[PDB]
């Protein structure tokens, strides 16, 4: 009300009332849908058009050949953090002849996204990631959002009406997580999972996301009629 | 952060003026009347101590009229302090182009400069503009004898005969009167007396209540001097115009 | 008024509103404690499992500064994350110049002044958290509390979050029924049943323990976190008292 | 009304601000006093530990600036702790620019010229502090010298700083106007600190155990704070007369 | 005075066919008269069906391919995982070497 | 962070005021009254020394201060604002006079120097004004002795004699009467003494006031011998006892 | 670069320039104009590094030209020369500084008088009734020493100036291949096509 | 006031949904994309007689390859024009080929929330990038000053637009000739123009593989125009 | 530095500052600009509540750019001259690395630039300030007549008028204008400015400035008397 002028102004209950404000703009954001098992983690967006005549919004982006997130809320600044992940990857690679562990990339947004939320000036982060990877402890999920906090699942969903892909999840839990060497069935997972979320309108050939990363397998996006196999 | 307890200086109104400036003009009109006026053979400078107190030392002091090089002057209205300021910048510009060309700078050139000067403070920094207007006076070798004036906006024009301060209205209209393009300096002094005489707030004019100053080529052969008049001459001159 | 609406304005009071404000946050956290014993310190956490989703172990809240200190904190979790970075790099400082790693003390007024010095401009925020810290240096055991004005002290507990209260006056009887002193092992033990206890305060989601610890004796002076075994046994003393 | 938020003057030539800042001053609840010897400068203060878990050892509000000069602050710890280091800063820098230690009033001067800054720039808080510095100065002898956030300081014969300050003070005042003197005419500072709790008792009505005072004695060419059995060893001397 | 240049010798070849090409390279690395390695490769697949070599000075040698290779993969990331042709490679390689112009590379590049 | 207080503020009110000027020469007002008389060989300049607790020793606040050897500076207001513009005025006075010209600057240069500094205050991103009145009185070989007024605004006046601050109104009056330009410089003294006796309230003497003189050069306050072109400072502090003897002869 | 001279007779300035433009043992060019006009009644000839010599030039007459253009007036020969003095006086002590050599030809409208300025590289300036930079100089002066008057025509100028460019092309090592000859006087700025 | 870089309680930057506001008041410019080409139209609008409409420039060349049309507050986009054309002409220099239209769109889009408290505030324009590379061919992209890019068959921005999309909607298909799509923009200007449509007002531009970026003459325009009113007439 | 973002959209779409600004030029002295078939005019009102004026020094309303460019303005005379300047600058910097003048587009252009960026830069407001830009191209005889305003857009024109009571005189020109056939001559040319004036200004006195623009740099300001006798002639044969 009087507190939410800027990010630098706590609220008299102690809430950070534009920080709460970009956590609504992944609410508004197109649902996407993130899932691990053993052998290979992976990612599900639903992809998001203006009208019939364009294109459809791409959710997914890849950082190296181990790691990618998926996106929604304010595209603009997925590209920003994406390309911020990109560059620490590629530090890790160039210094220490290293791939970036996934922990640490979320490490690095969490403390990416705060400073932007403690001074005048800047705005925080307007956009919620799901960031997956294959590293040295194995497969890997992580969910970013731009207060700062960062989470590491076995599986989850953002945007809207993400409560139902997540509930979906939290029952397929024990079957899901054991779908090793498998990349089809945890793939086929995935898509049953954010169907769960959908309302009126369906998964078709320009409209789902797919991207995959496992033991042998580098991040890899999939769009257009290589997914007509999981419909 | 700090927004908060931002001004906005530099910003227009919705009828297309800046408040600042229009308000720095406000308080240049409480300010004592300064009047200049462009003879033929010299200039005048006359102006109107502020409310002086009889233990205010009068001989060695300067409130209104300050020297910028030996061509020119300025007659002072509004803030003081304020004035300094840009008469120190003043008098290094003119330095600065006498070092450059070996030549004494054209008074428009200086004009311009100090104007321009005071259009940045309305335009950018955020800061306030300076609460002064100036009459300039001087000579030099292109126009000859020349009077301007500048205020807070950066707006400078020139002038025949012209007032900035207290009661300019009042003091314009007499001005506008009794002057004529053929005038002499000893008659263009006399105009000024008799204007302040009029428009002035106080019960009667004297001589520890002005400043005076003429520009005249009264020197020998073909060359400026510039009279920055004593109490004594002031009384002098008073006497000799029959105001006292 | 309008006192509040602003960072490092004084209320007619000689109050910083906007410090109180960020205490609020902490309040809302969850329950973390810090029990100093005889030849070190003992730091916990209450993480709650929001989901079946959630990692058991892979969301480590506890956080190492240099090799022999240790840092917990309640609140805005990556307000907590900012100010250890700080306290790595003030750390690495010290050691760079002065050789020697840093002295708890000395760390417990670097972090001090630098979140002082986050209450004295309205272009930056208060802290939303209250860090508790601490470790073994040459001098011996040391536990500190930090919060979001600055204020820092010495402490024999600490406790801070949503269930400070209950772990407060389980800390009491602690101090009052060990006057020689508490073993390294035994506050291990009394960290997760102080946890527990405090998990009244937080129950609607069942919760995850996570406990850490600095010993001269058992840890070599160093800051390790307590996993296995001695995780299992801590947690079934734990179980036992409830009960 | 913003000119109550920034350091600007009010229409009756005021800084709200800084009359704030005073009142932050009392926040601890804790009085201070200081009285000078004729070899010394004894600086006492309550210390009030109302947590059972806090580390008393810990809870302080008297600092060792230099060798020679100690200061206490009425006010809460974060300001004090942030005054405290910038005067042991500046007294550090003072010796190595000068080649001699900083003399009590003159880091007290610095620090006032500090506070005084936060006054006219915007953008800087007044700290909410009072600081009393306290030596024995090789060429002004004794010395106390006491600051606030208004900039203000001066030198005092004796004081008091806390809520309680005023009848502390006229306490003070009363023995100054029967002894005659500008001093506490006593050899050893001993019992120029078992005088300083002496009438600190008398005018708190108020008695102290060992864990509840703190106290700072300065001599020439060191400042030192005394233990809780070194205070327990002076309170026995005052029951024991 | 220190001198920041060395010679690490070795030589490289390169064979253009109708549909493929060589890119060959002794992998002796040594310094003055004395021999470091009798095996060091400094031929490199860089992708994009792309070989590298940058001979002379070992050191800016293999700063050269890094930078190339993190090039490339740059690349992919600013241009939908296009393709970099030959041609494009070797302009960009140009303004790598160029842009330390004042303070240069020690080495003969070939791709 | 950084002080993102880069604009004014102090601003003109639609009636053409500036505010904080206004409001600063209302803390002048507040603070207690000082004066200064110009006479024929000297200048005076005196103070009430207003004590914040009979334990404080008034002896160690010095409310009339010395800037160079031959100017002197007295104020009306906001002590600690003072101290810092002294410190400031003494650094400027080498700065940007001695350290080129190798002579202390005259009393009018200084003042103009002081001023500035002031004004700045009232135009200057993230600043308010000092809340001060200056009263400078000084000597120089070309201009003789001279008594300066400078106000929060910047502006500076000369006078024949003056005084600031709680009961200027009066004393002013009271000056305007006694003051001639035939006054010596004991003269001078003594109308400071019976001036200020009506504005202080408590006790009258020489630990109650500070009282200083622009007067003839004082070689024993000079510090060493050998050079005669050197003659010693014209700024003298009258002592606490110098004061009381005066004050019998009243 | 090499040869630049000036005269200032009773009515007018008088300047003369080399037209080679030599680079190592190749004269790429034999009509090189070395000079720039600041003004319509102020010429400035230039001779010294290669490169420096033109851009320096153009720089003082964009200068010129734009104070001509804010003031609507045109300065006088005396006010162009010390400006472009300070310029040299303030490059001397630059990182690298122009190595350049001018001679500012030019007639004051308001004093009817014509004037002639040398200024070296290092910002040393000087008013001639004759001048020259380099080499040149210790021919040309000796001989003006000897056949000019202040009292002299333009024609009686060229006249003296031919006298000059024949013992430079008996006695000089180089082959300058002529000059370009232009006169300043109060109708303005002209060049002599026939020399 | 309040911070420009502030979100409003839905989740959106306020000065970026006001800068959205600013375009919808600007005159509409409409894009089709075919497999023979790109066409863009705009409508000039001038706002007196007495302006000589040929120096109204809404259509601009960034390179051979890629063309832009623009709406809302204009001036705003020469510095976006400016950007585009060093962006492309740079990367030639550095790669030695033409610079894809969607990644020239990219770097348009960067600069759009390079504004706060960098520039003061969001532009108040919208941009129509049309292009053709070797990759994915024929393109159309609407640049918008949230930084986010759409790739289109057929597109309209400005004031018309809604009106104009849904008229779109209906008659595009994936086998539309270059001319039918020349035709169908100036049918769909003249339906949204509030002033009648002629060659002075309007203008017409495309992009072709072979021939790259051109705008069309007022006298090839006009023949379009009296082809279109010929081919309506017909039935 | 000052960094306060003065210049920003409001919740309709507008940037008042830029509004304001225009309201600015609205508040100036008239100034019009027509071009006839070889040459442009250049006319600006003066206004006369200032007597004992001395316009000898005065700065006039239409300035020299370069010589073959002119601009004159309407608004905040205090702005205009910073632009002018600028302009000028640029105007000599073009000749230096172009080896050639500006085009009188290009100026235009360059002019239009400077107020855009003014619009999105933190710590400024917006000139108020609107521009007539015209000239004749280097070696070409075909007349230019640009205008430019706050926001930042430049076009061509005809003919135009900006300042107070334009649109007054706007609607002289609109019909009195034939595009078919512009002004001849040079005298046709001032005419139809000094009648377009007319509607507006008061007396044909010492109010109306004309300022006439012929290829090949020549460009010449017209005095009292020769500007009164066109005044003279319209008058007499307006009572018919
Ligand atoms: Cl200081």
């Amino acid at each position: 009300n009087n507190y939410d002028g800027d990010t630098v102004t706590f609220s008299p209950t102690g809430r950070l009332f534009q920080v709460e404000y970009a956590l609504e703009a992944i609410k508004q954001g197109s649902v996407t849908v993130g899932l691990r098992s053993n052998t290979h983690a992976v990612l599900v967006a639903l992809k998001r058009n203006a009208d019939e005549l364009s294109s459809y919004q791409k959710k997914i982006i890849k950082c190296d050949e181990h790691m990618g997130l998926s996106l929604a809320g304010l595209a603009p600044d997925a590209r920003v953090l994406s390309n911020y992940l990109r560059q620490q990857c590629n530090y890790s690679s160039l210094v220490f002849n290293r791939k970036l562990a996934v922990e640490r990339a979320g490490h690095l947004l969490c403390d990416k996204a705060q400073k932007n939320t403690q001074s005048y000036g800047g705005r925080p982060y307007g956009v919620g990631l799901l960031i997956i990877g294959y590293d040295k402890s194995g497969a890997h999920l992580l969910e970013f959002q731009p207060s700062g906090n960062v989470t590491e699942l076995y599986g989850t969903a953002i945007g809207a009406r993400s409560q139902g892909a997540k509930t979906y999840l939290e029952r397929t839990l024990d079957t899901f997580i054991k779908i090793d060497g498998n990349p089809d069935e945890l793939i086929k997972a995935g898509v049953e999972a954010i169907s769960q979320s959908l309302r009126d309108e369906s998964l078709t050939v320009d409209n789902l996301s797919i991207a995959i990363v496992g033991k042998d397998t580098p991040f890899t996006i999939y769009d257009g009629e290589a997914v007509a196999k999981y419909i | 952060g700090s927004r908060r307890y931002d001004s906005r200086t530099t910003i227009f109104s919705p009828e297309g003026r800046l408040y600042q400036v229009e308000y720095a003009l406000e308080s240049i009109s409480h300010a004592g009347t300064a009047i200049g006026i462009m003879a033929s053979d010299g200039i005048v400078l006359a102006a109107e101590r502020k409310v002086t107190s009889t233990l205010l030392e009068q001989d060695t002091s300067t409130e209104k009229l300050y020297k910028l090089n030996d061509k020119i002057a300025v007659a002072v209205a509004g803030l003081t302090a304020d004035a300094e300021i840009l008469i120190n910048t003043a008098r290094i510009h003119a330095q600065n182009y006498l070092k450059t060309y070996n030549e004494d700078i054209p008074v428009e050139i200086l004009v311009r400069r100090l104007s321009d000067i005071k259009q940045g403070y309305t335009q950018h920094g955020g800061l306030r503009p300076f609460g002064v207007s100036f009459i300039y006076a001087g000579y030099d070798d292109r126009y000859g004898y020349q009077l301007y004036t500048s205020n807070p906006s950066g707006n400078y024009t020139g002038w025949k005969a012209i007032s900035v301060g207290a009661n300019t209205s009042a003091a314009q209209t007499l001005l506008q009167m009794d002057y004529k393009d053929d005038m002499k300096v000893d008659d263009a002094i006399e105009l000024a007396l008799k204007t302040l005489s009029k428009t002035t707030d106080s019960s009667a004019l004297t001589y520890d209540r002005l400043e005076f100053a003429t520009i005249r080529k009264g020197a020998n052969d073909g060359e400026v001097y510039q009279k920055i008049f004593k109490p004594q001459e002031i009384k002098d001159i008073l006497v000799k115009t029959g105001i006292t | 008024t309008g006192y509040d609406l602003s960072n490092s304005v004084f209320s007619p009071d000689g109050r910083n509103f906007q410090v109180e404000y960020a205490v609020k946050a902490v309040e809302n956290g969850t329950t973390s404690i810090g029990i100093k014993c005889n030849d070190g310190v003992v730091f916990a956490v209450e993480k709650l499992i929001t989901s079946k989703l959630l990692v058991p172990q892979k969301n480590v809240k506890i956080q190492v500064v240099d090799r022999h200190i240790g840092c917990v904190y309640s609140g805005l979790i990556p307000d907590g994350r900012h100010l250890v970075n700080r306290g790595r790099e003030e750390a690495a400082s010290f050691k760079k110049l002065y050789k020697t790693p840093i002295p708890i003390p000395a760390f417990a007024d670097r972090l001090g002044q630098y979140v002082q010095a986050h209450t004295l401009y309205n272009s930056v925020r208060p802290f939303g958290v209250s860090t508790i810290f601490g470790g073994v240096d040459k001098n011996g055991a040391h536990l500190y509390m930090l919060e979001p004005s600055g204020s820092y002290w010495g402490y024999k507990g600490a406790a801070t979050g949503k269930g400070r209260q209950s772990a407060k006056a389980e800390l009491e009887k602690l101090v009052d029924h060990h006057p020689e002193g508490l073993s390294a092992r035994e506050a291990v033990k009394q960290a997760a049943k102080i946890i527990y206890l405090a998990h009244e305060d937080n129950k609607e989601k069942d919760f995850e323990l996570e406990i850490s610890w600095c010993s001269l004796s058992e840890t070599n002076g160093l800051h390790k976190f307590v996993k296995g075994d001695l995780l299992q046994e801590a947690i079934d003393f734990a179980q036992k008292e409830i009960n | 009304g913003y000119d109550r938020h920034i350091t600007i003057f009010s229409p009756e030539g005021r800084l709200y601000q800084v009359e704030y800042a005073f009142k932050a001053t009392n926040q601890t609840n804790i009085n201070s006093l200081a009285v000078r010897g004729k070899d010394c400068t004894v600086v006492i203060s309550q210390k009030k530990v109302p947590d059972k878990l806090l580390d008393p050892t810990t809870v302080s509000y008297i600092f060792c600036i230099s060798r020679t000069i100690g200061m206490v602050v009425n006010g809460p710890i974060p300001d004090a702790r942030n005054a405290a280091l910038r005067a042991k800063a500046e007294a550090a820098e003072f010796r190595y620019k000068y080649g001699y230690d900083m003399p009590c009033d003159v880091l007290a001067k610095r620090m006032a010229n500090l506070s005084q800054i936060y006054t006219q720039r915007a953008y800087m808080r007044p700290l909410g502090v009072i600081l009393t510095f306290v030596s024995v100065d090789e060429e002004l002898g004794p010395s106390i010298y006491k600051t606030d956030p208004a900039g203000y300081y001066v030198g005092y014969k004796a004081t008091a700083t806390g809520p309680k300050q005023q009848e502390i003070t006229t306490n003070l005042e009363n023995h100054f106007k029967k002894s005659k003197i500008d001093h506490i005419n006593e050899e050893s500072w001993e019992k120029v600190v078992e005088f300083a709790i002496t009438h600190m008792i008398d005018a708190l009505g108020t008695e102290f155990s060992k864990n509840d005072l703190e106290v700072g004695v300065a001599t020439k060419d060191k400042f030192f704070t005394l233990s809780a059995e070194n205070i327990e060893e002076r309170l026995v001397a005052i029951a024991e007369q | 005075q220190f001198n920041p240049y060395g010679d690490n010798g070795g030589t490289i070849l390169g064979i253009a066919g109708e549909d493929f090409a060589v890119l060959a390279g002794d992998t002796r690395n040594i310094t003055d008269y004395s021999i470091n390695s009798r095996y060091e490769p400094k031929v490199f697949d860089c992708g994009d069906n792309i070989v590298m070599s940058a001979n002379g000075f070992a050191a800016d040698g293999d700063a050269l391919v890094k930078r190339f290779k993190n090039s490339v993969k740059w690349y992919h990331f600013d241009h939908n995982d296009k393709k970099l042709s030959i041609n494009s490679a070797a302009r960009n390689i140009q303004h790598l070497l160029y842009g330390k112009r004042f303070f240069p590379y020690y080495v003969h590049t070939i791709i | 962070m950084t002080d993102r207080y880069s604009f004014s503020l102090t601003t003109f009110s639609p009636s053409g005021k500036l505010g904080q000027i206004d409001y600063a020469l209302t803390a002048v007002k507040q603070g207690v009254t000082s004066l200064g008389i110009k006479a024929t060989n000297g200048v005076v300049i005196a103070t009430e020394k207003k004590s914040s607790s009979p334990l404080a020793m008034s002896e160690t606040l010095s409310k009339v201060s010395l800037l160079t050897p031959d100017i002197g500076a007295v104020y009306s207001g906001m002590g600690p604002d003072y101290r810092v513009l002294v410190d400031k005025s003494r650094k400027v006075a080498h700065t940007s006079y001695k350290r080129i010209y190798g002579e202390y600057p005259p009393t009018k240069l200084l003042v103009s120097e002081v001023a500035k500094i002031m004004q700045e205050a009232t135009q200057s991103g993230g600043v308010r004004p000092f809340g001060v009145s200056l009263l400078i009185a000084g000597h120089d070989e070309f201009n003789g002795f001279s008594l300066y007024q400078v106000d929060p605004s910047g502006s500076y006046f000369p006078w024949k004699a003056t005084a600031i601050g709680k009961g200027s109104v009066a004393a002013k009056t009271f000056l305007e009467k006694r003051w001639n330009d035939e006054l010596e410089l004991e003269d001078a003294i003594h109308i400071a003494l019976l001036t200020l006796k009506e504005s202080v309230e408590g006790e009258f003497n020489g630990d109650t006031i500070e009282l200083a003189i622009i007067g003839d050069e004082n070689p024993d306050l000079l510090g060493y011998t050998g050079i005669p072109t050197d003659k010693g400072p014209r700024f003298r502090k009258l002592t606490s006892q110098e004061i009381n003897d005066r004050l019998e002869a009243l | 670069m090499d040869i630049i001279l000036g005269i200032r007779v009773q009515d007018s300035v008088i300047l003369a320039s080399s037209k080679a433009v030599t680079r190592g043992i190749s004269v790429l060019k034999d009509s090189d104009d070395k000079t720039r006009q600041l003004s319509p009644h102020t010429l400035m000839s230039f001779a010294g590094e290669a490169g420096d010599t033109v851009q320096f030039a153009e720089y003082i007459q964009a200068n010129i030209q734009l104070y001509s253009i804010r003031e609507d007036y045109e300065l006088s020969p005396q006010a162009v020369s010390s400006f472009v003095r300070q310029e040299l006086a303030k490059s001397i002590r630059s990182r690298r500084p122009y190595q350049v050599n001018v001679l500012i030809g030019g007639y004051d409208k308001k004093k009817n008088k014509p004037e002639l300025y040398q200024i070296d590289y290092l910002g040393t300036k000087v008013e001639l009734p004759y001048g020259a930079h380099g080499y040149s100089g210790f021919y040309t002066f000796s001989l003006l020493d000897h056949h000019y008057r202040p009292d002299m025509t333009t024609e009686e100028g060229l006249d003296l100036l031919k006298l000059c460019v024949q013992e430079l092309e008996k006695r000089m090592p180089m082959d300058f291949k002529g000059v370009i000859v232009k006169i300043v006087d109060k109708d303005g700025i002209r060049q002599v096509d026939d020399f | 006031d309040r911070g420009v870089s502030t979100f409003s309680p839905e989740g959106r930057l306020f000065q970026v949904e006001y800068s959205l506001e600013a375009i919808k008041l600007g005159s509409t410019a409409i894009g089709i994309a075919t497999k023979e080409g790109v066409v863009l139209g705009v409508e000039k609008r001038a706002t007196s007689p007495l302006l000589e409409s040929d120096s109204i420039e809404k259509i601009v060349e960034i390179d051979r390859h890629i063309g832009c049309a623009m709406s809302g507050l204009t001036a705003d986009a020469r510095s976006m024009i400016e950007h585009a054309r060093t962006a492309a002409v740079t990367h030639n220099l550095y790669y030695d080929e033409d610079i894809n239209v969607e990644s020239l769109t990219q770097s348009v889009c960067d600069l759009a929330l390079r504004f706060g408290e960098l520039m003061s505030r969001p532009f108040g324009v919208a941009l129509l990038i049309a292009g053709h590379d070797a990759d994915d061919g024929y393109q159309l992209f609407h640049a918008e000053p949230s930084g986010t890019f759409y790739r289109y068959n057929a597109k309209a921005i400005g004031s018309g637009s809604e009106g104009a999309q849904a008229e779109l909607l209906n008659e595009w298909h994936s086998s539309l000739t270059l001319k039918e799509a020349e035709l169908l923009v100036l049918k769909i200007l003249k339906q949204v123009m509030e002033e009648k449509l002629d060659e002075n007002n309007a203008q017409l531009s495309c992009i072709t593989k072979q021939d790259g970026f051109k705008i069309y003459d007022n006298e090839k325009t006009a023949e379009l125009i009296k082809e279109l009113k010929e081919k309506e007439a017909a039935e | 530095g000052y960094d306060r973002a003065l210049s920003i959209f409001s919740p309709d779409g507008h940037i008042f500052q830029v509004e304001y600004a225009l309201e600015a030029v609205k508040r100036g002295t008239c100034a019009v600009g027509v071009k006839g078939k070889n040459c442009v005019v250049l006319g600006c009102e003066r206004r006369s509540t200032l007597k004992l004026q001395d316009t000898r020094i005065t700065p006039s309303k239409v300035s020299k750019i370069d010589s073959h460019v002119v601009l004159s303005f309407s608004g905040l005379n205090a702005d205009s001259r910073i632009l002018i300047e600028k302009a000028r600058v640029e105007a000599q910097s073009h000749r230096l690395t172009l080896e050639d003048p500006v085009t009188v587009e290009y100026l235009t252009r360059y002019v239009a630039g400077v107020q855009q960026r003014y619009t999105q830069s933190g710590g400024v407001r917006p000139f108020g300030v609107s521009t007539l830009i015209a000239g004749f191209d280097p070696r070409d005889d075909e007349p230019k007549l640009y205008q430019t305003e706050p926001s930042g857009i430049y076009s061509s024109w005809s003919a135009q008028t900006i300042g107070r009571n334009s649109k007054t005189v706007r609607e002289f020109l609109e019909k009195n204008y034939d595009r078919k056939e512009p002004p001849a001559t040079v005298e046709e040319c001032v005419k139809l400015t000094v009648r377009s004036l007319l509607e507006v200004v008061q007396t044909g006195a010492k109010n109306i400035e004309i300022t006439v623009v012929k290829p090949d740099s020549d460009i010449v300001a017209l005095s009292s008397e020769e500007i009164n006798q066109y005044v003279t002639q319209i008058e007499q044969e307006k009572q018919e």
